[PDB]
């Protein structure tokens, strides 16, 4: 017996990166998982390095970030890499989730990796939210203030919970120091859940773009998918290079280069772009608590896809009507993102409400209807 | 070198009958006083030398070293200290 | 003993409810008992004992 | 929002540093330092820049030491614990015009002139915004605009009323390199200098970027060849089926 | 090392707070505060203690506010940005006798009197060391000891020559509670007070410890019963072997 | 099939904490593994909490620790728990390693868990060393200075490496901020290696005090060893209680309550007690580089136990001469610990050299001789 199979430690690595049997027909949308692993490795390497030069105390935080930019050798690179890779992490995660929804990756027997995936996504959001506060610029402070005040909506105990989160009566030094400790921790938690969702997947294996079994025709993970993953690693590095070296501030807000000032309120307080669709959903509901619930529900509703999809066939490759609906769902999610950063003004207010209704009706009405009708069309159409 | 329940890797077992009784049927502290005194005395007596010999030797060595060191740093130990350095 | 077993022990839901209720009562009574005992062994020494002079 | 509330958007000017392979013009940086020093520094600090930062960018070691040595900085207390001053060193930061915010506001009719070390990154528009703002004070506010007391009309500033008056007029500076100091020239130089102050890694970053782009592109090309090479037995597979 | 180089080891005195279940004596803490304030505070700071810390330990809210309000602290600058003073508040820290180390050393023949907030934890011996040191200046140094200039002989201090002279003499303080202020009494009170300053959680910590000890002991006893209960089928197992 | 066996995630937990087949005769020295897990959980919980209130900048570090002690609710407890549990972690690890050496746990087929265990021990040492520096008191600073200057002994590049570690020309702010980031990280690495050594063990299972196979007679991990582990959890908590609540500074050095001062050198610079034996070994060799090598070798030599033990029988339960030698080896290691904190004075200098020779001769001479002779005695004695 080969050592890679005999030794239990080597055999675990072998099972995931070498002998792992994969479908032979995965397309390039199966490359996002390893890109997400790459973003995670870059964030750990850059984040731990920033932590060696950053000071979490509110009197020094913003200046420690300027010290990183100006005095630490290659500090500018490490900071820009960390800030831009946070955006790339979300591009890759939305692509990965888009692939999973289009190809029916959430269907049995893969409900459990999908459900752990939904938690990974929530952990990413919290991680990135706390990391952004650490700069302690204007957007850091004011974004923390408005987002943490959403917790005040929790009935009875909400205000008490907010003061407890802040460690005081507004966002200040206690808040910043705790966000640093939690920002350092959360990526380790996220790496554990990423590993868990792959262990859960390993029972059924990867799905594939046709939606059929691949037990008939498997390929080893290495060398086939190893070398296929390198192509997108270098494509990603080229995109990364263009942002980090040539346009390092394109994805950021200029106001975060002003030190936090509790007196002056910035013109517009908006989240980072990757949170914008959830913010538009929150704005759509007039009630404070209503808005919070809708915003959370917009993520938690992903957990019901395994139920509301009634199709007897996995994925959309062969479903023209499902493909059209999916296209509308995606474009609506991008429009919600754009509406998350407009001013609360006509006619964007009503538009945001219609887009919010469409977002939820995809899960609750349209997908169950369309998937039911397509079942009948496949059966009658092929009689 | 270890399997799992049902195929643990034991040589075939045969001819042994094992018996036991429910925890609810047994007195958990039956014979506790005898054990605490006589069993512990037997167990301790049989291991006592393996503790006493090394402990007593290293304690003696330490005591001699620490006492000499103390004496060398008194007035009386001036001359012997001068030679030792 | 049968009655007691049947009501509080037999169903785990009831057993856990009884343990948690007991923990609540213990917590409140133990607090009060320790407070009084601590005050008696440290009598005349604490701020509460000299506060009246000021 | 009304366009006034947003402020007019600045033109895109062709800066020397625009361009993937372009550095700052260091002669413009040097001239811009001189505008900062003779005009802006009366009201604005540049607190994140040390004298050593100018060396090998705009000035020699000796010129920068000379600037530092002309100033007095707080030393460690003497032996009786009394305060002392020392002459400046290259390690020292460029000192600001005011001891605190209250003094700054008192000198500027309530308005607080921001520190300019990050101003090019802290405003949409960057260098273009700074150039547009400095050169965009009209002689007369558009008819109908009511300025608050101590405000000046400037369309680039959101709301239109800014607490900073026009400061650049032809020949307020005499450049040491003989360049005609027009309003436009000084605004261009100081905007370039402040852009450098906000991002002093700029020139190095873009050159390292060029190296990265080249290597990564080559590796992307080779990774495509190697993937296709390894995959060709799978892609080329053929089957013959004979139903049992 | 010589015993002199180590310093004499202090006696173990029976402090009220010695004892697993014993608090500080708060009346001794109050008297010790008064010794700090009237003797030690001339040379030593207590920088880690705020006025609010005394409240409900040694003093009422009003007494401590009165101490704070008698002093002036630096306020925020006024509207012209000029410095201002304010009266003290409960949040303020007790202010030290010197502006800096250099001033402190200049007043003490070169020696620097340490801040006393942690001194009970920062020295082997704790309260016993402080009591021994304050009460252990002999009238005459042992014959043969040559003191360096500005040094005083004290056997508890390592090396024997300390820069602090004897300061406690019978009746240097008049206690407000009528206690006779002897050298020994004042050294005991101030040592108690400084021990409190180093560890103000002391009283609460030990009471929570008592609760923990009781609960954990009970749980240890019950965990032994439960382990033995569950293990008895294994321990009681019997075998009969019939060789096949 | 039971869900605990069917579901792959549940089945992994099941395999380690529930159905895991264990020997039925483990004694209380098999309880140190779960005590070490408890110390690790306490250090993570207390350490992450301290990180929410601590400031890593040298101008604020020592004062942030005083703020924790004085102002943070229960801050005194969290700090004392963290500081004392670091000592308990080493008591438990030495007990655990002592059990492993006495019972022959390093012999085939358990070389791999033992070897990963040696790395765990090195990671613990580095973790605790960096954590102690974070206080930035006198011992923090001076211990960092002396220990980091040992790296200067590396030929040719040593000085350069030290300046690189410090981030400057002496221990200062750069050093403290990097030690904070690495102190936060290292426990996560240590948890991974702890898990790895248990996965490696799971192939052979636990050894047992008789040294024979337990494949004949297994007991489930739960409930038997679960409930046995609770006894020592509460015994540990009682010890912890007595230190943390009644004597929280007994194991510490008073000088670490003086703020770091690069000018004043403390009377004696000694490591924390748990490093003292390694320090005595270093002092024994007069050469700087010699001393460093010996000190590292004193730990790395544990890796050769599987080779130098020539016995045909696992463990010492039935080996009277091996038991006596083991007793001398242990007491010598404690004497080395005591000699690590005496002054470099007669007659402790020569004593430290003799004890150092005995430490190494146990591995290189005595154990191979004694184990060879006992093999012959067992065979001839039972003829
Ligand atoms: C961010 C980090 C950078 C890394 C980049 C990774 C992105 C790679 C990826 O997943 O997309 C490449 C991917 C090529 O992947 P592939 O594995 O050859 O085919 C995947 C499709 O299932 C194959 O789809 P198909 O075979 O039906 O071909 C469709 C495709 C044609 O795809 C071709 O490449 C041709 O063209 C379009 O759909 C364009 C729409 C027409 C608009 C006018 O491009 C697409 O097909 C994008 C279509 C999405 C709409
Ligand atoms: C924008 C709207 C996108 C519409 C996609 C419709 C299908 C299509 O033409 O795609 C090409 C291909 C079609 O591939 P296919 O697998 O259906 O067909 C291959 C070819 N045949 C049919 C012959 C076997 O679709 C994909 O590859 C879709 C992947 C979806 C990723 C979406 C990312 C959005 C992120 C938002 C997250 C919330
Ligand atoms: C101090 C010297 C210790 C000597 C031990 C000798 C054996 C003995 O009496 O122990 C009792 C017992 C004897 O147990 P046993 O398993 O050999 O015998 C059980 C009883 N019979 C023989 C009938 C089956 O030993 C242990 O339990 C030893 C565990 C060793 C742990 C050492 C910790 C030291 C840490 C330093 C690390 C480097
Ligand atoms: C962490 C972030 C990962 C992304 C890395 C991209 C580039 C970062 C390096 C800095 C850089 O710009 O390098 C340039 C060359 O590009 C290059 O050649 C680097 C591009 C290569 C990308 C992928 C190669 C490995 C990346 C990660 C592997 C990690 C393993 C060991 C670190 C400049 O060159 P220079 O002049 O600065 O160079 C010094 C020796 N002359
Ligand atoms: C992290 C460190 C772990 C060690 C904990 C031991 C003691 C810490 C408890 C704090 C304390 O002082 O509690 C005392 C009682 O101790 C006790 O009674 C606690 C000892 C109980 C032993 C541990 C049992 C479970 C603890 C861990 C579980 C945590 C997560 C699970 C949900 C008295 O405090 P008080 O009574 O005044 O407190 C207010 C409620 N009246
Ligand atoms: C004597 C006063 C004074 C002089 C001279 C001065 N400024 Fe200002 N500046 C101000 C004040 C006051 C503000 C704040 C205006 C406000 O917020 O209303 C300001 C604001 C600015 C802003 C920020 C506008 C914004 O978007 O918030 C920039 C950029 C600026 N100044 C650059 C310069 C440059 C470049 C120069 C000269 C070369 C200069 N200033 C000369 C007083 C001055
Ligand atoms: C007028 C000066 C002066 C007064 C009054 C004074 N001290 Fe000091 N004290 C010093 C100086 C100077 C040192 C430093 C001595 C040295 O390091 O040689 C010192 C050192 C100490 C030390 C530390 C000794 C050591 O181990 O390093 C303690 C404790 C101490 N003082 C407590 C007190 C207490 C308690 C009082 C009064 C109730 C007091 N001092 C009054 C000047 C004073
Ligand atoms: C999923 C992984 C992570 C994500 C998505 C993430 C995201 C972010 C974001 C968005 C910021 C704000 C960046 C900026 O605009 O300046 C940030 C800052 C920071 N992050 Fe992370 N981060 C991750 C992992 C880590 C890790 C593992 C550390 C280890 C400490 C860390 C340390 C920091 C520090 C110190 C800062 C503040 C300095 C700065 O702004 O650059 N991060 N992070
Ligand atoms: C740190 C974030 C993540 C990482 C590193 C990660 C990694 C991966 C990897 C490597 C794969 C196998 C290869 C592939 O299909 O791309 C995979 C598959 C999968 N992931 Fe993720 N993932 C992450 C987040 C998520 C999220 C947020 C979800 C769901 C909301 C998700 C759900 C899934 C599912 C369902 C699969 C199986 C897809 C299939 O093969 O059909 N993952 N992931
Ligand atoms: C194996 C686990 C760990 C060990 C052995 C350990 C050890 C230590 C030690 C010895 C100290 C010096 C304590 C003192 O005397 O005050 C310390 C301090 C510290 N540790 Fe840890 N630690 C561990 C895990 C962690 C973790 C996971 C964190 C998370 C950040 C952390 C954060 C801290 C902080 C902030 C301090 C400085 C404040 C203080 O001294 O209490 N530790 N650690
Ligand atoms: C964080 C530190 C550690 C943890 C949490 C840990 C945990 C454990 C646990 C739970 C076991 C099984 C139960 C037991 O025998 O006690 C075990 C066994 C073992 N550990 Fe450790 N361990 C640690 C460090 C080490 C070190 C430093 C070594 C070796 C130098 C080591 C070597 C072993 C070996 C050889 C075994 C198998 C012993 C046997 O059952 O015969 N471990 N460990
Ligand atoms: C939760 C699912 C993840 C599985 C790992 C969880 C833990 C786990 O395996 O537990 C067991 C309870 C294990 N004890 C034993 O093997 C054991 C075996 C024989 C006898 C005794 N006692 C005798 O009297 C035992 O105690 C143990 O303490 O090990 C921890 C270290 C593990 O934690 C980790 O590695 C992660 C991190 C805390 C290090
Ligand atoms: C950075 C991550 C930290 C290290 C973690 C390493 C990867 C995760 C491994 C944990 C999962 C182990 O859980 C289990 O492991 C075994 C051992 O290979 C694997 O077993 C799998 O491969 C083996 C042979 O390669 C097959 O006989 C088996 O049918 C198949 O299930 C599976 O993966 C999983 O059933």
């Amino acid at each position: 017996m080969a050592l890679r199979k005999k030794n239990s430690l080597l055999n675990m690595a072998n099972s995931y990166v070498l002998d792992s049997p994969q479908p032979s027909n995965l397309n390039y949308f199966w490359n996002f998982g390893s890109l997400l692993a790459l973003c995670l490795v870059i964030q750990l390497a850059t984040g731990i390095t920033l932590a060696m030069h950053y000071t979490s105390h509110a009197s020094l935080a913003f200046d420690s970030v300027e010290h990183i930019m100006r005095d630490v050798n290659f500090g500018w690179f490490i900071r820009y890499a960390h800030a831009n890779t946070a955006s790339f992490f979300f591009i890759c995660i939305y692509a990965h989730m888009g692939r999973n929804i289009y190809y029916g990756s959430y269907k049995t027997p893969r409900v459990l990796p999908w459900s752990i995936g939904v938690i990974i996504f929530l952990l990413l959001i919290i991680t990135a939210f706390m990391g952004y506060v650490l700069v302690f610029g204007q957007m850091s402070l004011w974004g923390a203030t408005v987002i943490c005040n959403l917790v005040s909506a929790i009935p009875w105990l909400g205000e008490d919970i907010v003061h407890f989160l802040w460690g005081g009566f507004s966002v200040g030094n206690p808040t910043l120091q705790r966000f640093f400790a939690l920002h350092y921790l959360m990526p380790f938690v996220l790496a554990v859940f990423a590993l868990l969702h792959l262990i859960a997947l390993h029972t059924a294996g990867s799905s594939n773009p046709l939606g059929i079994t691949s037990n008939v025709d498997k390929l080893s993970m290495h060398p086939y998918y190893s070398f296929k993953d390198l192509i997108t690693v270098f494509a990603f590095l080229l995109m990364f290079t263009l942002f980090v070296f040539f346009s390092p501030d394109k994805l950021g807000h200029p106001d975060n280069y002003i030190p936090a000032n509790p007196m002056v309120t910035p013109a517009s307080i908006v989240p980072e772009w990757y949170l914008l669709p959830f913010y538009a959903i929150l704005r759509a509901i007039p009630d404070k608590l209503g808005g919070v619930i809708a915003m959370v529900a917009a993520i938690l509703i992903l957990l019901i896809l395994p139920i509301v999809d009634r199709s007897i066939i996995r994925g959309n490759a062969f479903k023209p009507i499902s493909k059209l609906l999916f296209g509308f769902f995606i474009c609506n999610f991008l429009l919600l993102g754009v509406l998350g950063q407009v001013h609360i003004e006509p006619p964007f207010i009503v538009l945001g409400q219609i887009c919010t209704i469409f977002y939820f009706s995809y899960f609750l009405i349209l997908l169950p209807m369309v998937s039911t009708i397509e079942n009948i069309f496949f059966y009658i159409g092929s009689l | 070198y270890m399997g799992w329940w049902g195929h643990m890797g034991s040589p075939p077992q045969k001819g042994i009958a094992g018996y036991t009784i429910s925890p609810f049927a047994a007195r958990p502290f039956a014979g506790v006083v005898h054990a605490a005194i006589f069993n512990t005395f037997r167990r301790t007596k049989n291991q006592a030398l393996f503790v006493i010999l090394p402990v007593s030797f290293f304690y003696y060595v330490w005591t001699q070293a620490s006492e000499k060191n103390e004496w060398l740093y008194t007035k009386a130990g001036r001359h012997e200290l001068a030679k030792a350095l | 003993a049968t009655t007691f077993y049947n009501v509080f022990v037999k169903r785990n839901s009831a057993f856990v409810a009884t343990i948690l209720a007991s923990a609540f009562v213990f917590d409140m009574t133990f607090e009060t008992a320790i407070d009084n005992f601590w005050d008696r062994i440290n009598a005349g020494k604490q701020w509460k004992d000299i506060r009246h002079k000021y | 929002m009304t366009a006034a509330e947003h402020g007019l958007h600045p033109a895109e000017y062709p800066w020397p540093q625009n361009g993937m392979l372009s550095t700052f013009d260091h002669a413009s940086l040097r001239r811009g330092y001189q505008v900062y020093k003779e005009v802006c520094a009366a009201c604005h600090s540049l607190d994140r820049i040390a004298w050593r930062n100018l060396v090998g960018v705009t000035h020699t070691t000796d010129e920068a030491k000379a600037f530092a040595e002309e100033l007095e900085y707080d030393d460690e207390p003497d032996d009786e614990g009394n305060p002392r001053k020392r002459p400046g060193k290259l390690a020292d930061y460029i000192p600001g015009p005011y001891p605190n915010e209250q003094a700054a506001r008192a000198a500027n009719q309530g308005a607080l002139p921001p520190d300019l070390s990050l101003i090019a990154k802290a405003r949409h528009g960057g260098a273009d915004y700074i150039f547009a703002l400095l050169t965009g004070y009209p002689d007369e506010p558009p008819a109908g605009v009511v300025l608050a007391p101590g405000m000046n009309y400037n369309p680039y500033f959101p709301g239109g009323g800014i607490g900073m008056a026009r400061t650049l007029f032809d020949g307020v500076v005499e450049y040491e390199d003989g360049t005609p100091a027009t309003t436009s020239q000084m605004a261009k130089d100081v905007a370039a200098f402040l852009t450098w102050a906000a991002e002093p890694e700029h020139d190095e970053r873009k050159k390292l970027g060029l190296k990265a782009i080249i290597v990564i592109s080559a590796m992307l090309g080779l990774s495509v060849y190697i993937k296709k090479f390894k995959w060709s037995p799978i892609k080329n597979r053929k089957f013959i089926y004979n139903p049992p």
